């Protein structure tokens, strides 16, 4: 499965969450930020690794990222 | 224990992505699981054996084929009219007018004619019956035998090296420089002095007899007076055929430079006192370097102190010999370089310093040799670069090599990539426009507009070099400067007459179409070496991917967000190098192969016409030279040279099944396997049979490797065959 | 030679080498250097111009004494590269 | 000939449009009145 | 038959002018090949001044379509009933377009 | 020419080559 | 002269090549009759083509065996009109045209609203811009001499090494 | 909520499809989805087609956790549907609930959730992977 990690420079605006398409991504809360929530991946194993949450990341560089890694079924997305 | 073992990961795959990257991660012995640096040295060692036992088996099946079914004692009579035979065919698709034409050089069942310059190399080596070649197989069979045994010895446990042995650099250096360079070079002299030039002067020397035959009559006496003239004294005379003892010298060792008048080849006391001498230096140099004597150099100690004064380059060389010595990427890109380097030179001295007897007549070898060494130069260079790249991702230390000499590379690599783009983007820029104004000025019906720039520089180095045809009068060309008179007993009273001789390849006559084509190939360089230094440079990070060397070196992408990342990886900066490594090969070798089958058809005032435009290449060097090879067979019937057309197709439609891959991407083939499963599952009778890999679409990398697998070996398989039918119904 | 057993001969913080990039020739003075040097230049460029210049080489006129000369030119740089080294080093 | 107008004759393809016009036609004039000029 | 058909002419600047071929007719210039010749010799069309008449009518017709486009998005432009009248869209163009074209160009 | 014999002899060694690349090989693969 | 090439003038290809394209005009003026606009048109190209292979007879072009003009690029000034005169032309008008572009860069960045400054240009001053910029070459002298052309590398983009 | 399913509720009407489950959801694991309309109307499947979900109670099969999301997200953005479950089912019937894990959708926070794959640092800041080359880890 695919490493989904999250780093301090969260602002906790909460769209990595929406934009995820499989529930791997969730609000916990935070003290560094301002926002009091920081995101957190505790269901990695359902990852796929369309990577919406880079995309809708809107810090300079990634506060959540997301590596490849060892394929499974969940991982590649097969119906079959 | 499922295929993929050394990668638990590809284990766990379920799809059918599971094999295909397991057979490609194979040999990524470094990136295994569960693998250490002894390990994976002693591995490397092991594979090490194997590839030279395939090498020297591969010799062996050469040689072996030569004596068995070649005629080679038949071409040893007549050189320049007997065509040589690789191996007999054997296949059950052939009919009777295939087999009529494939039955030719003078042996009753269908051939190959050898296009490799075997026979040639044998020949001037000094064998001249079937039974001395198929003798070398077998000591070569012998070796590659040991050479097995070998690497499975030295995985054995009391057999096992260790990594302190591996890692002696000073050892390791002094023994390749002196021994393997330079004892196996003197080993080479001793064979060309004891057993080659004999032959050619008409002696048989072998086993049976070398021991008692003298190589030269007075001995070793002059080698032990010193009066080493004595093995100068008598050279052979111009008249001397080849192979026979009428105008034979007992010269063994001389300089008289230029060719063998006969077969146009360089002497071979020549030969063997090159590699004498050049043996002397080398094992000289493989006494450099300290190995448990004292007495010596220590590489650290040289790299540590070579900084320049007030930190011109940063801290110097600091830390290059613990990065090289830890990194076995940075080390094989040094190898690769080098030898890629040198596959060029030697791509452009064989065809310019034939070395085997009756080989320059041969033009269908020559130009098979030119054009398999430059690609493989090419290649060679492209991994050099791609593993640079790795060696950067993966290998590379900023806290050893803090303000180091490499390290400021990464820092002005920006100042490099965009010079290397100025320079590509102008070469290409200038010589395109160039070529287009000549094409448009030579079809208006007015080449006398076309702008030729005289390749004066080159044709100055060649003035420089003994021509005399320019008329600079310059250095050797000047009968009376230094330069000429200070060699002139030696090797300019041959090599004057051979430059100057018209019939050679030695410093071929140039003009603007050379000095266009020059430029071109700088174009080819330049963009390749653009495109491998900054997937070197960047591969580990940018602005657009800071982060890149956490992913590594071949990933897909890192997604659609931030405008697209597509082919961002720094392996993608190899699969795209590869275009042009090809691009620019291709241009030297259409260079080559038409500029001497003008040449050698005696109409160089073809090339110097047509070639400064670029219909010229495409009608002059394709079009018309393109047809002995589709005419290889036909509605009215077949030729020998039918096999070359359908390689030449077959090429062709590798070529072409490439772009495939390269253009269509997974999505679409994903949904599409996706329509297939569903198919394959619900129809009934077949869904009992059913997978146990997933199957899916090929991934994106893999995709593009295959893609770039199906461009080359076509490349290849179309030049190949243009390049050897054509010449054969050329000549 | 390995990582551990190695010199300490890194000298881009100051102006010019150690004397210990040397090795045997470490305490051999600047003078000597310098004066083994010229000596080493001048016979090896009249060995050269004897061998080559003044006269035409040939292989009946190589001479081996002239020939080991000629390498005391590349020699006599590494000599006075020495001698330098030495003399700003206070040898 | 509005500002308006004006500011679109500015933008920048009308006028890369017009300079390589200029342009190109002063290069074919100097063509016309010096033709086949391989040499200064 | 002999005569190959030319509607282009390149002018002399760089020696561009070799591409005004003989087309024969005492004519140099550049053969075309979209049939408009033959498709005007059906047409009946024998003489130039039809030819520049035609023309200019083409030219009359440009401007009209540009102040049509215009007056119909600026002036007066129709609604979404006007353009969803589908039935009255087919008959106009069964019988108003084609067929009528269909009858004059037969006249 | 070479012979029958000499040709099943040279087949002969490259056989045991071939046992020693199975060696070889299997010994690289643990 | 250099390079085993002759002068054109005293070339017996370039004449041939000369007399062939003559007879080829001649050959085609068959099918026009005299005094007709391709006639008129033809006899032009015929004096264009004698001309223009007169002057380069005169300008001392060196032919080959080939019989065309080859130009020596070596930086002889016998031959300085082939590539020398022509380099330093372009070098000006190039270096005017960056010099414009840079010079009204610098102008727009401190516009309110630079991003449509670049699609939209200030046409009255870029004209005074390309203008001005025939004295690139002391004007860029002035600006490297006061630091304000490079700036210091400290102060662009870089991607992390 | 809890980990189990009714496995009776009235599905919708649907005239059936291709792209549903084939030989693996039943194999390997199949997914639920289960929510509550308030009028019988008509939405889209993830699979191609259209289908009606009936008034009240609705019960859909499908074959991946995407296609379960993608299908709440349609409901949640155009029938205002929010009160969703979604479940994967075993072929040994094991029923484990997975979305609304603790009954309120990830994007709002909980005072109980606590942080996974969360890094200290800057993105920035990893260590090289000369660092960790021999060695099991990763630099993340
Ligand atoms: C139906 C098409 C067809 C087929 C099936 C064959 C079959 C053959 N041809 Mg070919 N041939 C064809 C068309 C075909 N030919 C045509 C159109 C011509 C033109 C007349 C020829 C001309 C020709 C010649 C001149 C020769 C052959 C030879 C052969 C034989 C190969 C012997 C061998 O050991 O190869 C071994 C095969 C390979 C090493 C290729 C596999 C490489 C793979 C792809 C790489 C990966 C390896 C691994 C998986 C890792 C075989 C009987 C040769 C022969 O008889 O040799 C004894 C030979 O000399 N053929
Ligand atoms: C004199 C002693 C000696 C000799 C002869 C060799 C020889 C070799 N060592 Mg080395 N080695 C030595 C001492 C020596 N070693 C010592 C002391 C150590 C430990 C300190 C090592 C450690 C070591 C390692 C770790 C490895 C080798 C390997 C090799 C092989 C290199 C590949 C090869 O064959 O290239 C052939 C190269 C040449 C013949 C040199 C000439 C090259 C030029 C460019 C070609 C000229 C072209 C010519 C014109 C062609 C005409 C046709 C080679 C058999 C590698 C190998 O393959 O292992 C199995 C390897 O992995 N050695
Ligand atoms: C660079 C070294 C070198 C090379 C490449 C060759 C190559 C050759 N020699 Mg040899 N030869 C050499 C050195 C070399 N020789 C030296 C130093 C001498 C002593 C003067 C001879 C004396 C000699 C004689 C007298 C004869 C040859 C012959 C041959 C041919 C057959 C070799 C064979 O069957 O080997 C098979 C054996 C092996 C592959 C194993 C080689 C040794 C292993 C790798 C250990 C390396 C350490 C071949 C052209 C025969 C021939 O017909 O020549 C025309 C022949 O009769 N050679
Ligand atoms: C001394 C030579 C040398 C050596 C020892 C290595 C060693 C290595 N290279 Mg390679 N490399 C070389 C030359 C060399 N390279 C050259 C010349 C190039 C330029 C093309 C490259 C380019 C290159 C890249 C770009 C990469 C490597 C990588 C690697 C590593 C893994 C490769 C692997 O898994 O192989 C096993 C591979 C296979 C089993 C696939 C083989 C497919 C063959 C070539 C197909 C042949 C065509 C076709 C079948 C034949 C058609 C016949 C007819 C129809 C390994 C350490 C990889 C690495 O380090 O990644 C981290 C990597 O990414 N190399
Ligand atoms: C004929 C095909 C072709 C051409 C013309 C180019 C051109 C270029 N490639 Mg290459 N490239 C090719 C195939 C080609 N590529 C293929 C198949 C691949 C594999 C994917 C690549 C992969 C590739 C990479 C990855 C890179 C290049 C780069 C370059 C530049 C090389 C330097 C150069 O020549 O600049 C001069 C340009 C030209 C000669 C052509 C420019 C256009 C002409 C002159 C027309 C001028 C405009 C015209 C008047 C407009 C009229 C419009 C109406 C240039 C943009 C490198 C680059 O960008 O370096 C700066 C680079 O990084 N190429
Ligand atoms: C031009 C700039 C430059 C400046 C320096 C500076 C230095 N180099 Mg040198 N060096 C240079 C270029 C330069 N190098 C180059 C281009 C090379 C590559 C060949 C080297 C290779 C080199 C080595 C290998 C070493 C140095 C060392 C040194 C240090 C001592 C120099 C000294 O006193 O030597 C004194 C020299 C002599 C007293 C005379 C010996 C020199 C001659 C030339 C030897 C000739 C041998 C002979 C021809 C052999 C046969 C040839 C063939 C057949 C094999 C010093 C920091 C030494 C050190 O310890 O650094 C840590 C050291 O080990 N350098
Ligand atoms: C007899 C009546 C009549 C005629 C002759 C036409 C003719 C045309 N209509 Mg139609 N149209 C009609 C009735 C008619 N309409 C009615 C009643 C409606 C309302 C329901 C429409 C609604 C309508 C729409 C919404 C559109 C057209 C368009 C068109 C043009 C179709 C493209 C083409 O082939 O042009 C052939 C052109 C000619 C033969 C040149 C003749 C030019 C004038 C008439 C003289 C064409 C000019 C399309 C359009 O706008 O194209 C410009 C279009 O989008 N018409
Ligand atoms: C739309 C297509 C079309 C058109 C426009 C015409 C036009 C004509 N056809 Mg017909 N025709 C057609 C299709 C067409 N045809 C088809 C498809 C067929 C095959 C079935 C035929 C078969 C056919 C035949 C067999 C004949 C005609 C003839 C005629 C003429 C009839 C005069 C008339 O009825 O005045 C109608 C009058 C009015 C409606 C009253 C208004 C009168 C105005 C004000 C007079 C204007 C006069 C003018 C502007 C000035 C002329 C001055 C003069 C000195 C030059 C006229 C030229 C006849 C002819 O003359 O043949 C050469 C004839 O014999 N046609
Ligand atoms: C404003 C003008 C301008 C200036 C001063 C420069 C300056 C530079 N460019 Mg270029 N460049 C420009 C526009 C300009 N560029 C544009 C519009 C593009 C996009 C096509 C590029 C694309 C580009 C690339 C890809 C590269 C350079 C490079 C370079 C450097 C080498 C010079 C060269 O070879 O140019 C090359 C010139 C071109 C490729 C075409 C230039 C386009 C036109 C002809 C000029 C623009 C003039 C502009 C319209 C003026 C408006 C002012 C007016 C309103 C008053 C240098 C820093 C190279 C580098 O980094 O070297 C270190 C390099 O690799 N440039
Ligand atoms: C990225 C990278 C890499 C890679 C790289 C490469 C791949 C490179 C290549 C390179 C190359 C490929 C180079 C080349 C070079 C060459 C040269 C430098 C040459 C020189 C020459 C000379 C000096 C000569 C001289 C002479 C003589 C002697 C005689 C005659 C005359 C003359 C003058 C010619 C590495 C691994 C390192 C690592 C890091 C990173
Ligand atoms: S920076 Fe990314 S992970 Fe952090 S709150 Fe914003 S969208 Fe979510």
């Amino acid at each position: 499965s695919h490493s989904v990690r999250v780093y301090d420079t969260c602002i906790g605006c909460t769209q990595c969450v929406r934009a995820c398409p499989c529930d791997v991504l969730e609000m916990v809360p935070w003290d560094g930020c301002k926002a009091g929530q920081i995101a957190s991946a505790p269901r990695a194993e359902d990852c796929i690794g369309c990577k919406r949450c880079e995309t809708a990341c809107p810090t300079d560089f990634l506060s959540v990222r997301v590596y490849l890694g060892s394929e499974t079924t969940r991982s590649l997305g097969l119906t079959y | 224990t499922k295929f993929p073992k050394f990668s638990q990961a590809l284990a766990q795959d379920p799809a059918t992505r599971r094999i295909w990257y397991g057979i490609a991660t194979a040999h990524d012995l470094e990136s295994h699981d569960g693998m250490t640096e002894e390990n994976l040295y002693q591995k490397i060692f092991a594979s090490h054996f194997g590839h030279l036992a395939i090498i020297f088996l591969w010799t062996s099946g050469n040689l072996f084929h030569v004596a068995w079914q070649g005629n080679f004692q038949q071409w040893v009579l007549n050189p320049l009219k007997v065509k040589p035979i690789a191996h007999a065919i054997w296949d059950p698709h052939f009919g009777q007018s295939a087999i009529k034409a494939f039955t030719r050089g003078g042996v009753s069942y269908p051939v190959n004619i050898a296009t490799s310059g075997v026979y040639h190399w044998w020949y001037t080596v000094g064998m001249r019956t079937n039974e001395d070649l198929y003798f070398g197989a077998l000591g070569l069979l012998v070796l590659s035998t040991t050479l097995l045994f070998a690497g499975w010895l030295h995985l054995q446990p009391k057999f096992r090296p260790g990594i302190a042995w591996f890692k002696n650099n000073e050892s390791r250096l002094n023994h390749h420089l002196s021994g393997l360079f330079g004892v196996s070079s003197l080993a080479w002299s001793g064979h060309l002095i004891h057993v080659a030039i004999p032959e050619s002067r008409g002696q048989h020397i072998r086993w049976n007899n070398f021991t008692s035959t003298l190589p030269h009559p007075e001995g070793l006496t002059p080698f032990f007076t010193g009066n080493w003239g004595l093995y100068a004294e008598n050279p052979d005379t111009a008249q001397h055929i080849f192979g026979t003892s009428e105008g034979a010298g007992t010269a063994i060792l001389t300089f008289l430079g230029g060719f063998h008048p006969q077969t146009q080849s360089m002497w071979l006391t020549d030969i063997a006192h090159h590699h004498l001498a050049i043996a002397v230096v080398f094992i000289f140099a493989g006494h450099m370097y300290r190995t448990n004597w004292g007495i010596g150099h220590s590489m650290k100690e040289i790299l540590d102190a070579h900084v320049p004064p007030k930190g011109r380059l940063g801290a110097g060389h600091r830390g290059l010999f613990e990065t090289i010595t830890d990194s076995l990427h940075m080390q094989l890109g040094l190898a690769l370089a080098s030898l890629g380097v040198a596959t060029s030179l030697v791509a452009q001295h064989m065809y310019a310093l034939p070395s085997y007897a009756f080989m320059a007549k041969d033009y269908v070898t020559q130009a098979a040799l030119y054009t398999h060494h430059q690609y493989i130069a090419g290649f060679l260079m492209v991994g050099a670069f791609a593993h640079g790249a790795i060696f950067f991702v993966r290998d590379y230390d900023p806290e050893v090599n803090k303000d180091n000499v490499l390290a400021r590379m990464l820092q002005h690599k920006e100042a490099i990539i965009s010079h290397l783009s100025w320079v590509s983007l102008f070469l290409g820029f200038h010589t395109l426009g160039l070529y287009i104004h000549n094409d448009v000025c030579v079809a208006f019906g007015t080449p006398e507009k076309q702008i030729l720039f005289e390749p004066v520089f080159a044709q100055f180095i060649q003035a420089a070099s003994g021509k005399a045809l320019y008329g600079f009068d310059v250095l050797l060309s000047s009968s009376t400067s230094a330069a000429s008179v200070a060699s002139s007993k030696i090797w300019l009273p041959g090599w004057m007459e051979a430059i100057n001789s018209g019939k050679n390849s030695l410093f071929l006559t140039i003009g603007p179409g050379d000095f266009l084509v020059h430029h071109a190939i700088a174009l080819g360089l330049h963009t390749t070496t653009l495109i491998l230094v900054k997937g070197a440079l960047d591969a580990r990070g940018s602005k657009l991917m800071p982060d890149k060397k956490d992913f590594g070196y071949s990933f897909p992408c890192d997604g659609p967000g931030r405008g697209g990342t597509c082919d961002i990886s720094a392996w993608d900066a190899f699969y795209l190098a590869m275009f042009w490594m090809l691009n620019t090969i291709s241009w030297v070798t259409f260079y080559w192969h038409w500029k001497h089958l003008t040449v050698w058809g005696g109409n160089a005032a073809a090339f110097n016409e047509s070639s400064t435009y670029i219909m010229g290449w495409l009608r002059d060097y394709l079009w018309l030279n393109s047809s002995p090879l589709i005419n290889g067979y036909n509605a009215f019937g077949m030729n020998a040279q039918a096999v070359w057309a359908w390689m030449f197709l077959f090429g062709h439609l590798i070529w072409a099944t490439g772009f495939m891959f390269l253009i269509s991407w997974r999505g679409y083939w994903q949904e599409l396997i996706e329509t297939l499963v569903w198919a394959h599952e619900r129809t009934p009778i077949a869904n009992l049979v059913k997978w146990r890999d997933k199957p899916v679409a090929l991934s994106i990398v893999q995709a593009r490797l295959v893609g770039l697998a199906h461009f080359t070996v076509g490349f290849i398989f179309t030049f190949a065959p243009f390049v050897i039918a054509s010449t054969t119904g050329k000549f | 030679v390995d990582r551990s057993e190695a010199a300490d001969t890194w000298w881009g913080d100051k102006d010019y080498p150690p004397s210990i990039v040397l090795g045997i020739g470490k305490d051999v003075p600047s003078s000597i250097f310098g004066v083994t040097s010229g000596l080493a230049f001048a016979i090896g460029v009249y060995c050269v111009a004897q061998s080559n210049l003044v006269n035409i080489l040939s292989g009946s006129t190589v001479n081996g004494f002239y020939v080991a000369g000629a390498l005391l030119v590349p020699y006599s740089w590494g000599l006075h590269v020495a001698a330098w080294i030495q003399k700003q080093n206070g040898k | 000939m509005s500002k308006d107008l004006l500011k679109y004759l500015s933008t920048a393809p009308v006028l890369l449009t017009a300079w390589m016009s200029l342009t190109a036609g002063m290069i074919i004039e100097i063509q016309r009145f010096f033709p086949d000029s391989l040499s200064f | 038959t002999s005569i190959k058909p030319s509607a282009q002419v390149v002018w002399p600047v760089v020696g561009q002018e070799i591409l005004n071929g003989d087309v024969g007719g005492g004519f140099s210039g550049v053969q075309i090949t979209s049939g408009v010749f033959q498709m005007w010799r059906a047409s009946g069309i024998t003489n130039e001044t039809e030819l520049y008449w035609t023309a200019m009518g083409g030219l009359m017709m440009s401007a009209l379509m540009v102040f049509a486009g215009w007056f119909h998005y600026h002036k007066a432009a129709p609604k979404l009933e006007w353009f969803q009248n589908v039935e009255s869209m087919m008959n106009h163009h069964l019988a108003g377009l084609l067929g009528l074209g269909c009858l004059s160009w037969s006249g | 020419m070479i012979t029958d014999s000499q040709i099943f002899f040279a087949l002969c060694i490259a056989l045991t080559a071939a046992v020693l690349a199975i060696g070889l090989g299997r010994q690289l693969y643990v | 002269d250099v390079s085993g090439l002759t002068p054109c003038k005293d070339s017996a290809v370039f004449k041939k090549r000369l007399d062939g394209s003559v007879k080829k005009l001649q050959a085609r003026l068959a099918n026009y009759t005299e005094g007709t606009p391709a006639y008129l048109a033809l006899e032009q190209q015929i004096d264009q083509t004698k001309a223009r292979f007169a002057k380069y007879g005169d300008k001392g072009l060196l032919c080959g065996a080939d019989g065309l003009p080859h130009l020596i690029a070596d930086g002889r000034p016998d031959h300085a009109g082939e590539f020398v005169i022509p380099a330093f032309g372009f070098l000006y008008i190039a270096g005017w045209i960056g010099w414009a572009g840079r010079s009204y860069l610098q102008f727009s960045k401190k516009t309110d609203k630079p991003n449509e400054n670049e699609i939209i240009i200030n046409v009255p001053v870029a004209l005074g811009m390309m203008s001005g910029a025939f004295l690139w070459p002391l004007a860029a002298w002035k600006e490297l001499i006061n630091g304000q052309l490079l700036v210091p590398g400290d102060e662009v983009t870089v991607s992390p090494r | 909520t809890s980990d189990v399913l009714n496995l009776q509720i009235p599905t919708p009407t649907f005239g059936g499809s291709t792209g549903g489950w084939l030989r693996a959801a039943e194999i390997e694991e199949k997914y639920a989805i289960t929510w509550t309309s308030k009028k019988e109307q008509i939405f889209e499947m993830p699979t191609s087609g259209a289908a009606i979900m009936q008034k009240g109670e609705n019960l859909l099969y499908l074959a991946k956790k995407e296609q379960c999301l993608a299908l709440s997200t349609q409901l949640r953005t155009l029938f205002k549907i929010s009160d969703y479950k979604i479940y994967r089912i075993f072929p040994n019937s094991e029923v484990q609930y997975l979305h609304p894990k603790d009954g309120v959708f990830p994007e709002k926070l909980n005072e109980g959730r606590i942080g996974v794959g969360n890094v200290g640092y800057s993105i920035g800041k990893n260590p090289n992977p000369v660092n960790v080359k021999f060695t099991g880890k990763n630099t993340f």
